[PDB]
RNA sequence: UAAUUGCGAUAACGAACGAGACCUUAACCUACUAAAUAGUGGUGCUAGCAUUUGCUGGUUAUCCACUUCUUAGAGGGACUAUCGGUUUCAAGCCGAUGGAAGUUUGAGGCAAUAACAGGUCUGUGAUGCCCUUAGACGUUCUGGGCCGCACGCGCGCUACACUGACGGAGCCAGCGAGUCUAACCUUGGCCGAGAGGUCUUGGUAAUCUUGUGAAACUCCGUCGUGCUGGGGAUAGAGCAUUGUAAUUAUUGCUCUUCAACGAGGAAUUCCUAGUAAGCGCAAGUCAUCAGCUUGCGUUGAUUACGUCCCUGCCCUUUGUACACACC
């Protein structure tokens, strides 16, 4: 708590660059697309555009 | 001439000098004009100024710096050798005490004493490299007014400036001088020293 | 090499000389006489004191003075 | 207007303390021919001197000059700060010296001997003549002189 | 309710602000008058829009105004076309077009910027050059 | 050089080829006519394309 | 549970380091990286950050 | 390469792309590299549409 | 000196290789009749004047 | 009719009220004065050694008659200048502070100035009447 | 009643403009103060980086961007609208919050 | 034309990439929407002079109004608009008018096909192959070095001084950054000559640091052309902080020592307007240091508006014993 609103969106970008590198990483086999976040109060919401849901 | 006072208390003087007629700082620019032909539309002086400030611009078109006034030219020459570059209120305030000093001893305008002065450092003809397989040898040409005018310019500043720098004479005690010795074809002055070898080297060169 | 101090003779002679001029100044003394540079500085105050000169301009670089009337 | 026109009681260039000094010229500068002196340090002397600086060297008659001598050579007793000596808390005496115009140059052969007999690192970069103080020695000081 | 203009001035990164009412005929900036902005030769400048147009038009009004940022020269010139701005703009609002007119052709037939400001601006510094123009030296060997 | 390119001249010619009862030789009408009548992406362009129309009309009023 | 090969350190080049190659020459601490750009610049939209000119 | 390359491309083209193009740098069958590059339709490489339309 | 002022009446281009040079056609200012080539330096327009020390070279192309 | 120092000049308004200070001769000078070079960056003490601190305790007044409220950091930031490096590029250096800080001492003892809340001093209303007359002064001057 | 402080923060202007044009339009349709938005000075993140891993080429440099926009609205209401209008007005890509007085 | 930009011409026709278009930025907007994290103005309350009503001030919200300055959303605004002259009288160019703006409005961004054995395995947990791998090339901890000095070269900083050094005072910018599970920016107060110390305070920021009162620059005055007081190297003494740390001096403060250098030979780089040049400021590195760099703004020019003569580029043509392509 308490941060800079420029080092929190930079940390935003920073969190959205791991993940996508991460679902890259690990979710190769399941035709993954890209992600999508939704910042909301109480459940922040993470979209996951791949090729198979069966899989994933 | 009529005063209008005012809640700023404004000196008479000052309105004296403002309403009565646009002259320079102390200085008219009634009676003085060209001397010498060819040197209209280049040297300009039939607008007014106060002093001898303006951020304009002149370096856009070929040719507005020459409706530029030359006592503004004159300033811009001197900032330079580049301890002085932006230095332009020192050459204005060097400028003022010139003019003093050639009003002091020369009563004249001393605005056409400097017209003279140029228009007397003008070299009337000027050399060129041909490029002449060999020697390429220097060929002997007309000068346009106008760079002519600039020359003249440059060689008495900088005639003032080799004085005045290891001399404790200041930029405009030189300058005044020079503009003295040039004004009349002395032949004292570093100006018309080149003037004359220049001419003489483009007799020589046709 | 330039002259520092009075003689009384040079102060005969500046009283005697500079009202030759109708142009007057710092390095005019220096140059007519040879003087301190400093000292051309408190002469031409000696010489603003009464009518010897005419000041129409001066500033803290350079001063500017005449004949005195 | 300063204008005076004293002709004999004005003394041209004269010596004191082994060196000399223009009397034809602003003092403080003038004193500043001296070793172990600076321009501030001879305002500071002459200043603690009660002494009229407008004026040329060779004025300021002998009362002054001795007593300037005296402001000089003994520092602290006119009021002079310990931070503004040359020389501070020394080595072994341990005190404050504003050491002057030869005893400048002794005092130093002293401490270069001094470390060069203890063979320390500066005193061996003395010794041959380098660069002291850590600076690269590579690309500056050729012309070597 | 004192019918009065306001208006303002512009230079690289100077710029002024300046309030024209009716009044008793000041003239003064940053609580101080005019006579007193002392770089102390562009004085002159600023005088100009006084003369060109000439001084009984001034003491019919009073006029305040201050700047902001630039360079100690830059400020001159936003007032000195800050202040032709207001008084013409008290003539488009209060007085006819033909003295409006009168007015700035005056101004025109003289102009030095004077009411329409010097469009010229700094450039950027282009990488590998120690200005927008300028550039470091080679060696070539 | 201040020249028009060929999307612009041939856009144009198209322009004013079947709208010729409209397109007068004002520039400021004609670019919102241009506004009005066609699908584009660029004020700049949409300038370019007013400027030129106009030029044309002109010249086609010279026969 | 040795002291002194730490002996003198604490400023200087050495507590400032990259986290892809522990590169400290030239750093870059805003916004609390410390990348060398040699990694930045490849990292560079792998931030999420654009250019436009 | 050739018959994943061209299948890659003619599914795209079959979903409606505008354009593509494949490109496959390094040493394929040998030690000189070698980028073959395999492409259809249209694409354009300079303008900020770029950076609007296609996706690398 | 029997100097000569020539006012300009027609640019014939920049001789010289390098371009420093200026030709020019100059009526002589007291004959009318009298149109003349010449070199020149400086920038220069037409409806302007240079002062001649020889009247009579009449220089041609030039490197 | 009414008078303020804006309407007077700076430098002229500033040694008009530091001689008159010195004709007052009541400032409370310190005696290190003479020696301090008035800043690291500076490369001489004062040339005139007399009466320096009267033109500097006079600037300060116009400063804070003109100011809300000023303090020490913005008077070394204010009175310090470029430094001489000699061989290195030179740069801006913030004057003495204990010089500052002493000005401002004696002047709130004066009651020219005051301590203001919110930081920092500001002018009493005496020294603004005070200043008000010298400003006058300098005005009338003019025979 | 309470008096409510907002401010939003995006890259994305045109989903934090619509979504503050909502918050206005939806405060508006029963009104309540009406507090503007107040668009502040826009904030760029600066980067300069050399083109270039190992420097060998011509300096070639980069200065990426982050184009940063923020505003904020008060507001004065009760307990419902308060709770309805923080969390009804929502979008990725823009960052919200609220402050009390 | 700046352009394979067009005019057109035409065994070519019709298409595509590139350029352009495009986006950014900066310049115009009294036209709109707003604003105690931007401003005003009046209103209260209040200081000072004058008092004749006024001028300068203060007062975080006394309240009111406004948005011109400020900021930022949408929009407008230039298209070479108008006139004139040019030209196959086409594409286009020149001049003038007006215009915030008339060089593609400026400066950028982006950037084609083909190719280089250009650089990079020392960016990468990208990586083939080889080598090693326990006395290891891995990892850790002891120091040192990378800085070592006859010399050569490159980018650069400071000077050679009077268009100047120095002392006072004036005081004017902007790009930016900034403390959480911590210790940034730090104001302000006190002490200290200074460097620094010390006690508090605002700020996760148009709120506080900060108007970042920067620099030069300006005005007054000391200086007097003397390697001079220009110059401040080198070298010495001590004080500060920085820091488990300072010797191989960190940096800075105090004092002393005052080198060389009088415009720089042959050779050579950069640049055409807010440009060069000077000027300093921020950020970058920063738990210290910039003489470095990226950007910023302040002051602010001379000269040209052309040529291919050098250096090369572009297109055509031509010649050729070259194709590793005139090295
Ligand atoms: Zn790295």
């Amino acid at each position: 708590a308490l941060i800079s609103k420029k080092r929190k969106l930079v940390a935003d970008g920073v969190f959205y660059a791991e993940l996508n590198e991460f679902f890259t990483r690990e979710l190769a086999e399941e035709g993954y697309s890209g992600v999508e976040v939704r910042v909301t109060p109480t459940k922040t919401e993470v979209i996951i555009r791949a090729t198979r849901t069966q899989d994933v | 001439f009529t005063p209008v006072v005012l809640a700023t208390p404004i000196p008479e003087e000052v309105q004296q000098a403002q309403t009565e007629i646009k002259l320079f700082n102390k200085w008219s620019f009634e009676e003085v004009e060209v001397k010498d032909a060819s040197l209209v539309d280049y040297v300009q002086v039939r607008q007014p100024i106060f002093v001898a400030h303006t951020a304009g611009r002149y370096a856009n078109k070929r040719f507005r710096k020459a409706q530029c006034p030359i006592i503004e030219r004159l300033t811009n020459s001197l900032m330079m050798n580049g301890r002085n570059n932006g230095k332009k209120l020192k050459a204005v305030r060097i400028i003022k005490h010139t003019l003093d000093i050639i009003n002091v001893l020369t009563d004249q305008n001393p605005i056409q004493v400097v017209v003279d002065a140029i228009t007397n450092t003008g070299p009337r003809e000027d050399t060129t490299r041909v490029g002449g397989g060999g020697a390429a040898r220097r060929q002997a040409v007309d000068v346009s007014p106008l760079r002519r005018v600039n020359q003249a310019i440059a060689l008495l500043t900088i005639g003032a400036r080799e004085a005045a720098f290891r001399n404790i004479k200041t930029i405009a005690e030189t300058l005044a001088e020079e503009l003295i010795n040039a004004a009349k074809g002395s032949s004292t002055s570093y100006a018309i020293k080149k003037k004359d070898e220049l001419e003489r080297v483009a007799k020589s060169n046709r | 090499q330039h002259a520092v101090i009075l003689d009384q003779e040079k102060y005969d002679r500046i009283l005697k000389e500079v009202p030759t001029y109708r142009y007057v100044s710092v390095s005019v003394l220096v140059d007519r006489l040879k003087i301190g540079g400093s000292l051309a500085r408190i002469a031409l105050r000696h010489l603003e004191k009464e009518g010897i000169i005419k000041p129409i301009s001066k500033h803290s670089k350079q001063a500017i003075y005449t004949r005195a009337t | 207007s300063l204008v005076v026109q004293e002709q004999g009681s004005f003394q041209h260039i004269l010596r004191l303390l082994n060196t000399n000094v223009d009397g034809n010229i602003k003092i403080v500068y003038a004193l500043t021919t001296i070793k172990g002196v600076g321009r501030r340090y001879s305002n500071l002397v002459c200043k603690k001197a009660d002494v009229d600086l407008h004026k040329r060297a060779g004025e300021l008659t002998q009362e002054e000059l001795e007593r300037i001598v005296q402001i000089m050579q003994n520092p602290t007793h006119y009021k002079i700060p310990a931070w503004f000596l040359n020389r501070q808390n020394d080595i072994t005496d341990g005190k404050d010296y504003h050491t002057l115009a030869n005893n400048v140059e002794s005092k130093l052969r002293d401490d270069l001997e001094r470390l060069k007999k203890i063979r320390a690192h500066r005193g061996i970069r003395h010794f041959w003549g380098l660069r002291v103080r850590g600076q690269h020695t590579k690309t500056t000081g050729r012309r070597r002189a | 309710a004192v019918p009065s203009v306001q208006t303002f001035g512009k230079k690289k990164s100077a710029t002024a602000v300046a309030h024209v009412k009716a009044g008793k005929g000041l003239i003064k900036v940053n609580g101080s008058p005019i006579t007193l902005v002392e770089p102390e030769i562009l004085r002159f400048k600023v005088y100009e829009p006084l003369l060109l147009v000439g001084l009984d038009k001034f003491s019919n009004i009073d006029i305040r105004v201050r700047v902001t940022g630039g360079g100690h020269v830059s400020q001159v010139y936003a007032i000195r076309q800050a202040i032709a701005k207001g008084l013409v703009a008290y003539h488009q609002k209060y007085v006819d077009e033909q003295s409006k007119n009168e007015l700035k052709k005056a101004f025109t037939s003289y102009d030095r910027t004077l009411l329409i400001a010097d469009s010229r601006r700094p450039e950027p510094k282009k990488f590998g050059g120690k200005g927008a123009r300028s550039r470091f030296q080679k060696s070539y060997r | 050089g201040r020249v028009r390119t060929k999307t612009v001249k041939r856009a144009s010619k198209a322009l004013i080829e079947r709208y010729y009862p409209k397109l007068t030789l004002d520039f400021q009408t004609n670019k919102r006519l241009c506004d009005e009548i066609a699908t584009i992406q660029s004020k700049r362009l949409r300038n370019k394309i007013a400027g030129y129309t106009t030029h044309l009309m002109k010249r086609i009023q010279k026969g | 549970e040795n002291v002194w090969f730490s002996h003198p350190r604490r400023y200087g080049k050495g507590s400032r380091q990259c986290r892809v190659c522990s590169s400290h020459t030239g750093l870059i601490r805003k916004y609390g990286l410390n990348i060398c750009r040699q990694c930045f610049r490849e990292k560079a939209n792998d931030i999420g950050f654009n250019k436009f000119r | 390469i050739r018959r994943a390359a061209y299948g890659v491309v003619r599914y795209v083209m079959e979903s409606g792309a505008k354009g593509c193009e494949v490109v496959v740098s390094g040493k394929l069958r040998a030690a000189r590299a070698k980028a073959m590059k395999f492409a259809d339709g249209f694409l354009i490489h300079s303008g900020q549409p770029v950076n609007d339309f296609i996706d690398t | 000196t029997p100097v000569t002022l020539a006012k300009v009446i027609k640019v014939l281009g920049r001789t010289g290789s390098r371009g420093g040079v200026t030709q020019v056609r100059v009526e002589f200012l007291e004959d009318t009749s009298r149109t003349i080539v010449r070199n020149v330096k400086g920038p220069v327009r037409e409806n302007d004047i240079l002062v001649l020390m020889e009247s009579e070279r009449e220089a041609r192309r030039l490197r | 009719p009414g008078v303020s120092v804006r309407d007077v000049a700076a430098q002229d308004f500033i040694n008009a009220y530091a001689s008159f200070l010195q004709r007052q001769g009541k400032l409370e000078v310190p005696g290190y004065v003479d020696i301090v070079k008035t800043s690291s960056g500076n490369e001489m003490p004062p040339q005139d050694a007399e009466g320096w601190f009267y033109k500097r305790a006079a600037s300060v007044a116009r400063h804070i008659y003109m100011r809300k409220q000023v303090g020490v950091g913005k008077l070394n930031k204010l009175y310090g200048g470029a430094k001489s490096r000699g061989v290195r590029p030179y740069k801006h250096i913030d004057a003495s502070g204990s010089i500052n800080r002493k000005v401002l001492q004696a002047l709130e003892k004066i009651g020219i100035v005051e301590i203001s809340p919110k930081g920092g001093r500001r002018i009493s209303e005496n020294g603004q009447r005070d200043l008000d007359r010298i400003a006058a002064q300098t005005l009338e001057e003019d025979e | 009643i309470i008096k409510i402080r907002i401010t939003l923060t995006s890259t994305k202007v045109k989903q934090l403009e619509n979504v503050s044009s909502n918050i206005v339009k939806n405060a508006e349709q029963h009104n309540l103060v009406k507090k503007g938005p107040v668009r502040l000075p826009t904030k760029v993140l600066k980067i300069s980086t050399r083109k270039t891993p190992n420097g060998e080429g011509s300096k070639t440099w980069e200065t990426y961007e982050m184009r940063i926009h923020k505003r904020y609205i008060d507001l004065e209401a009760p307990v419902q609208i308060v709770k309805r209008i923080t969390q009804i007005t929502i979008e990725p890509g823009v960052d919200v919050e609220v402050v009390v007085a």
